[PDB]
């Protein structure tokens, strides 16, 4: 059958498998998030409010999250972006204000949405620097976007007191700009959750938690074959 | 205005090189090999299946004894398998879970791994303490590590995403030679049988031949249309094969300095992630994104078989030194050994 | 002693035994083939465990009754009476509790998705089945020829033990299944309207099928069990009741088909082996 | 060898018109999605327009929408850009960039500092 | 450095009891199997007990079965041997031996120093035979040592489970060869192992004064593990 | 008849 | 432009250096590859499957 040394080797292998099970229990119980955005996004403020890679850990309702920030590579993403095909969500931060920064953000979002290896990852969208937008517009996007003139604020819009209609019109225009390419090829495979944040904001973590909760239901509805 | 005259020099040099290459070619490889008998159908089936990894698998490498192999996965582990009995010999945790490559030393004493952390870590397997420790960490690259290969117990060659390849001295942890000339991410490399030369494939649809000693580039090979993801010498060290994203594989020559044959089919539209030869070089193996692995007749370009047993994309494969088996890794976290 | 009635009931028992055995065997084989070819989802674990418990029900419940009613008497020793009675009650419990465990798993996975991240239920259910079947040994007193015929402990033994069994294996599980299913439907409806900024039909057609099949399969057997025991001057020792007193494991042949048809992976795996 | 050669362009008075051509070689033209990219002095690379394999889908950046028309001719492997009604802030160097992979309806790194599959550039002054 | 220190020996009356402790410091103790081997006052080695890593497997010799108990406590790196009903045949000095098993490993590589235990006076095992007991030798030439086994040690998988040890006067045994052909780490290369089946041979080339001691052959094919009588080399 | 004496019909 | 002219110059001497090698005829290289492939034909387990007696992966 087997020699004594073979039996001892099998015992060692089984001990290693026990350790691997103990590690799998930890691995399955954490959520990995990829933080991504343009250079002037202001993601430092967002991460403070909550080498090759900068990592941040936090938990809410005793649920653990990993958030990764890849900022030690070059500007070509088509090769190392494939590593993050199994994260629960992608956090996308754009600076909602020189060159047209909004268009490159839109192009990056479009490329991410349609990648053959990222066609299943949902995106959480943070539109930052609303104060900058307000103070800038109350005093040029119509030049960068000719179709802005023929835009009407949505009926279901929820304005904030002390906010000019000009600013909220700009905000929902940008949100609709992102949502137009969000839903062009969604197919129910994955969705996009937009949010409005500012420099002073302490509950973005709660929003991320709620969106991750929603993502986790649609995968279990599809895992257990109810949908 | 010297840019224009340098540009003209470059284009006329390209023209004369193309003229020399065309002059050196009269007959195609297929035309010569039109008379040899085919290899028939090649039916290979799974013999072992190694389970235990938690996430997708990027790298895999055989030992020189054709029995032990090492695999790397994105969960942060590094497992050494006994392929004859499917026994786990070692399990090594890593500091950074974003590993993209692994290598196993020819002597059998060390392993190496690296990835998005821009660090190549050397692990000692024969310590007196009984565990596995980190011996050296090699820093100096400014991009992710994509491949690494040992020359002996003291020298290692790495290719990174900063468009450079470097030669290290493990004892002192310093770069002795730096290879430059690529314009895109260097994705893979292969060492020559005599360990005098090596080739690298990058994301500019070009492959280069390097000399280890003087740090000089001998030849540059073109012909692909997109990024190159894999490369491997022919057994005798006078040819190599590349797999790209344009759904083709190609065979180059070192002495005629040009393309020889293209391995493509009309109904294949996905990229290639790994290539490897057999012991006699008659069979060329390639891993695709459509979850399969085709087997090509290297001398006739006719497909000869399929290894369809994986659920996700195939990310790595390799052939033992004695040619008894071939192993394939995949993004479903399983290794299979075919024979 | 009627030979014709004995022959008919033996035929019925054989039919139900072969049906449940073949169904559970084929489903478990398809499940094993799917499992060895990749990863097995948590739904597969529970459907396989239910099929295994159902096969146990078959082997350890229908067969002893089959042989006993064939011989028309028991030729074995007294302890065998207690063991057989125990081994044919344990399955009756195990099937229902596997169904309940599956439904509870689904409810946990849908209504509390993060609670799984903040094999116990199936093992707990097997344990409850073994513990609950213990009073059987005391009840089956010494045979006084046939196996433990006319066996009891107290005057209320034949009026309260039966009803307690009826409750614990018929009323609580169906109420639990209905409650969990309506909670799942309510959570899906609540989460469907807001959208990101269909399955309701499948959920409804699952709840209706499950509940009506369970109730319809369990109704006649326990109805006659109550009439025979709770009601004195039992109305029939005649041909009608002989068949109904012996179809306790009717739903043992219907739930694997239900949970293979509603699922798509297992249905595809089984239909792949249709032509083989 | 992937090689893109660009022609046309020059000095034109404001309000004028121009036509740009980009001859491609060394790859199957019809399988790839082509772009146009410009780079103003003292500024970074910016994206202008793109076109699908056949020509069904066309996109434009906001600042030039309504004045620029992009077209391709798969028969002779040529990409075009018809610029008319120019403006002083349109002076830059223009490149034609191929998306990295075939049979793919998105592409990542076209507007990068050192991209392998874009041309040499033509200068347009106004 | 690897260090195995052990204590608990002394004088004891027949039929009593005593506990022996082995303190391990300098290596990953929880990954190693552990053996107990005892040295009779003027005899050869003898295997006693074995406990695997994780305490999932325990074996005993026939002579001490039922009276001796072996246990380990991983958190504080200590190995215990509990002895009950001591007899006069147990007077010996006991060794603590470490061992790790995987493909290509080298078991029985490190030995303790030993504790002396003195007790006041009141069938299918493989037989390993070392016929020669003493060999007179001068430095410079080559020597050969022969060991023979009752049963063939060549397993089906191709390994041959035979080991060689050397014990200098007044020191612990030290591993030389494992599995008939493999040199231990930190061992001069003038030693060589050879053999086939049931006949075995160990060769020393260019002998020096440092190679003076007793040499034992051990089989590891089946439990219990059995040693040889031992062959002594005398310096002229 | 699984938990009560079977009517011996 | 200094970086541009520097890299253009480096490319220029690189093409100087690469365009001075000696190339052999293609048919000769094809014949050499074919000869090597046929010479080592016997020692290729994958090309010609070995009997299941000495196959290390035969048990299952």
């Amino acid at each position: 059958t087997l020699s004594a040394e073979d039996k001892a080797a099998v015992e060692r292998s089984k001990m290693i498998e026990k350790q691997l099970q103990k590690d799998k229990q930890v691995y399955r119980a954490t959520h990995r998030l990829l933080l991504l955005g343009a250079g002037e996004s202001g993601k430092s403020t967002i991460v403070k409010q909550m080498s090759g890679i900068f990592e941040t850990k936090f938990q809410v309702d005793k649920v653990n999250f990993h958030m990764f920030d890849v900022g030690g590579q070059r500007d070509e993403r088509r090769k190392w972006i494939q590593c993050f095909n199994d994260v629960t969500a992608i956090i996308f931060v754009v600076a909602s204000s020189q060159t047209n920064r909004l268009q490159e953000a839109l192009n990056l979002f479009k490329s991410i949405w349609n990648n053959r290896w990222l066609r299943t990852i949902s995106v959480i969208l943070f539109l930052n620097k609303q104060d900058l937008l307000a103070e800038k517009v109350l005093a040029k996007i119509e030049d960068y976007f000719p179709e802005f003139a023929r835009y009407t604020t949505p009926e279901d819009a929820t304005p904030e007191p002390g906010e000019d209609p000009r600013v909220t019109r700009a905000k929902y225009f940008i949100r609709d700009e992102f949502l137009r390419i969000s839903t062009a090829s969604g197919d129910g495979r994955h969705y996009c959750y937009p949010h409005f944040t500012c420099a002073v904001d302490t509950e973005n973590i709660r929003r991320v938690f709620n969106d991750c909760r929603d993502i986790i239901q649609r995968m279990h509805l599809r895992q257990y074959e109810l949908l | 205005s010297e840019l224009d005259q340098l540009r003209q020099e470059a284009e006329q040099l390209k023209n004369q090189i193309r003229d020399a290459r065309k002059a050196c070619a009269d007959a195609t490889l297929s035309q010569i090999t039109n008379n040899i008998d085919p290899v028939g159908r090649i039916q290979m089936r799974t013999r072992r299946t190694l389970r235990g990894h938690l996430a997708k698998i990027y790298a895999m490498h055989w030992g020189t004894d054709s029995r032990l192999l090492v695999s790397a996965s994105q969960d942060g582990k590094l497992i050494i398998w006994d392929s004859y009995t499917t026994n786990k010999v070692h399990a090594i945790p890593l500091r950074s879970s974003w590993v993209m490559t692994c290598a196993y030393a020819p002597s059998g004493n060390y392993v190496a791994c690296g990835g998005l952390d821009n660090i190549c870590s050397i692990y000692n397997l024969k310590t007196r303490e009984g565990n596995v420790r980190v011996s050296r960490e090699l820093a100096g690259h400014t991009g992710y590590l994509s491949c690494c290969r040992f020359l002996d117990d003291n020298q290692i060659v790495t290719s990174s995403g900063d468009t450079t390849c470097a030669l290290w001295d493990i004892e002192t942890g310093q770069q002795t030679t730096t290879f430059t000339g690529h314009t895109g991410d260097v994705m893979s490399l292969s060492l020559a049988p005599d360990t005098r030369l090596f080739v690298s494939g990058a994301c500019d649809a070009s492959a280069k031949l390097w000399d280890v000693r003087e740090g000089m580039c001998r030849q540059t090979f073109t012909g692909h249309e997109s990024d190159i993801n894999a490369i491997c010498f022919f057994p005798n060290g006078n040819a190599f094969a590349t797999g790209s994203d344009d759904a083709t594989c190609r065979l180059f020559d070192l002495r005629a300095d040009q393309e020889l044959m293209t391995y493509s089919h009309d109904n294949i539209i996905c990229g290639i992630t790994s290539v490897s030869f057999s012991k006699s070089g008659r069979l060329l193996l390639a891993g695709y994104d459509d979850f399969n692995c085709n087997v090509w007749d290297a001398l006739k370009a006719d497909r000869a078989g399929v290894l369809a047993g994986h659920d996700n994309r195939v990310s790595c494969l390799g052939v033992t030194d004695d040619g008894m088996a071939v192993a394939t890794g995949s993004w479903d976290s399983f290794l299979k050994i075919w024979n | 002693r009627d030979p014709l009635l004995a022959r008919a009931e033996l035929a019925l028992l054989s039919i139900v035994f072969v049906a449940v055995a073949l169904s559970n065997g084929l489903v478990l084989a398809a499940l094993a083939r799917r499992g060895r070819r990749g990863h097995w989802a948590p739904i597969h674990v529970f459907i396989g465990h239910l099929c295994l418990a159902d096969l146990a029900v078959a082997l350890f419940q229908v067969l002893p009754q089959l042989a006993w009613k064939a011989t028309d008497r028991f030729r074995g020793p007294d302890a065998l009476c207690r063991a057989v009675k125990y081994l044919q009650m344990v399955g009756m419990y195990a099937s229902s509790y596997m169904i309940l465990a599956m439904t509870l798993d689904r409810h946990r996975a849908i209504c509390r998705p993060m609670l799984a991240y903040r094999n116990r239920p199936v093992l707990v259910a097997w344990a409850f089945s073994l513990l609950l079947s213990l009073p059987q040994l005391f009840i089956f007193a010494q045979r006084n020829v046939t196996d433990c015929w006319a066996c009891f402990a107290e005057p209320w033994g034949r009026r309260t033990y039966v009803t307690w069994i009826a409750l614990m294996v018929f009323v609580a599980p169906t109420l639990g299944i209905a409650a969990c299913q309506v909670l799942i439907f309510r959570e899906i409806h609540a989460s469907l309207v807001p959208g990101p900024s269909a399955a309701v039909a499948k959920t409804v057609r699952m709840t209706l099928v499950i509940v009506v099949v369970y109730v319809l399969c369990w109704a006649p057997f326990f109805l006659v069990q109550l009439w025979a025991a709770w009601d004195p001057e039992a109305p029939l020792e005649g041909a009608p009741f002989v068949l109904l007193m012996l179809l306790a494991s009717l739903n043992s042949c219907t739930n694997p088909w239900i949970y293979a048809s509603f699922s798509s992976s297992v249905s595809s795996e089984l239909r792949s082996l249709l032509c083989c | 060898q992937v090689q893109l050669q660009e022609s046309g362009g020059g000095l034109v008075q404001p309000g004028g018109s121009l036509r740009l051509s980009c001859a491609a070689s060394g790859f199957t033209f019809s399988n790839y999605k082509m772009n146009w990219v410009r780079q103003a002095p003292g500024k970074g690379l910016e994206w202008v327009s793109d076109i699908s394999q056949s020509g069904a889908s066309i996109s434009y950046t906001g600042s030039v929408k309504g004045r620029f028309t992009i077209s391709r001719d798969n028969a002779k492997n040529t990409l075009y850009l018809q610029m008319n009604s120019l403006k002083p802030e349109d002076t830059a160097v223009y490149y034609c960039a191929r998306c990295p992979a075939p049979f793919t309806r998105d592409c990542f790194d076209v507007t990068s500092t050192t991209y392998a599959y874009r041309g040499q550039g033509t200068q347009v002054t106004v | 450095d690897v260090q195995l220190v052990e204590s608990g020996g002394g004088l004891v009356q027949p039929g009593g009891s005593r506990k022996l402790s082995c303190s391990a410091s300098g290596f990953a103790f929880s990954s190693f199997g552990m053996h107990w081997v005892r040295q009779a006052p003027e005899k050869g080695l003898e295997w006693v007990a074995y406990i695997s890593s994780g305490s999932g497997t325990i074996y005993y010799a026939d002579t001490v079965k039922g009276r001796f108990t072996i246990s380990r406590d991983d958190p504080k790196n200590t190995l215990f041997l509990q002895m009950t009903s001591l007899r006069s045949e147990d007077t010996a000095m006991y060794y603590c031996v470490r061992s790790i098993y995987y493909y290509g490993s080298s078991p029985f590589d490190f030995w303790g120093q030993g504790t002396t235990l003195t007790v006041s006076s009141g069938g299918s095992d493989i037989v390993m035979t070392q016929a020669t007991s003493s060999v007179p030798v001068t430095p410079g030439l080559s020597v050969s040592i022969s060991c023979r086994s009752s049963k063939s040690l060549l397993h089906s998988n191709g390994n041959t489970y035979l080991y060689w040890f050397l014990q200098r006067p007044g020191q612990s045994p030290q591993l030389l060869i494992y599995r008939m052909s493999n040199l231990a780490s930190g061992v001069p290369d003038r030693f060589s192992g050879s053999g086939s089946g049931t006949a075995f041979t160990l060769t020393i080339s260019r002998l020096e004064a440092e190679d003076v001691g007793v040499y034992y052959c051990m089989q590891h094919l089946e439990y219990p593990l059995t040693f040889g009588a031992g062959t002594k080399l005398e310096l002229k | 008849c699984y938990f009560q004496n079977c009517p011996r019909g | 432009n200094t970086a541009s002219i520097a890299q253009a110059r480096k490319l220029v001497e690189q093409l100087k250096m690469e365009a001075n090698i000696d190339r052999i005829k293609v048919s000769k290289a094809a014949a050499d590859l074919m000869a090597y492939c046929e010479a080592h034909a016997k020692e290729d387990p994958l090309l010609t499957p070995v009997p299941a007696s000495e196959n290390p992966f035969r048990e299952k």
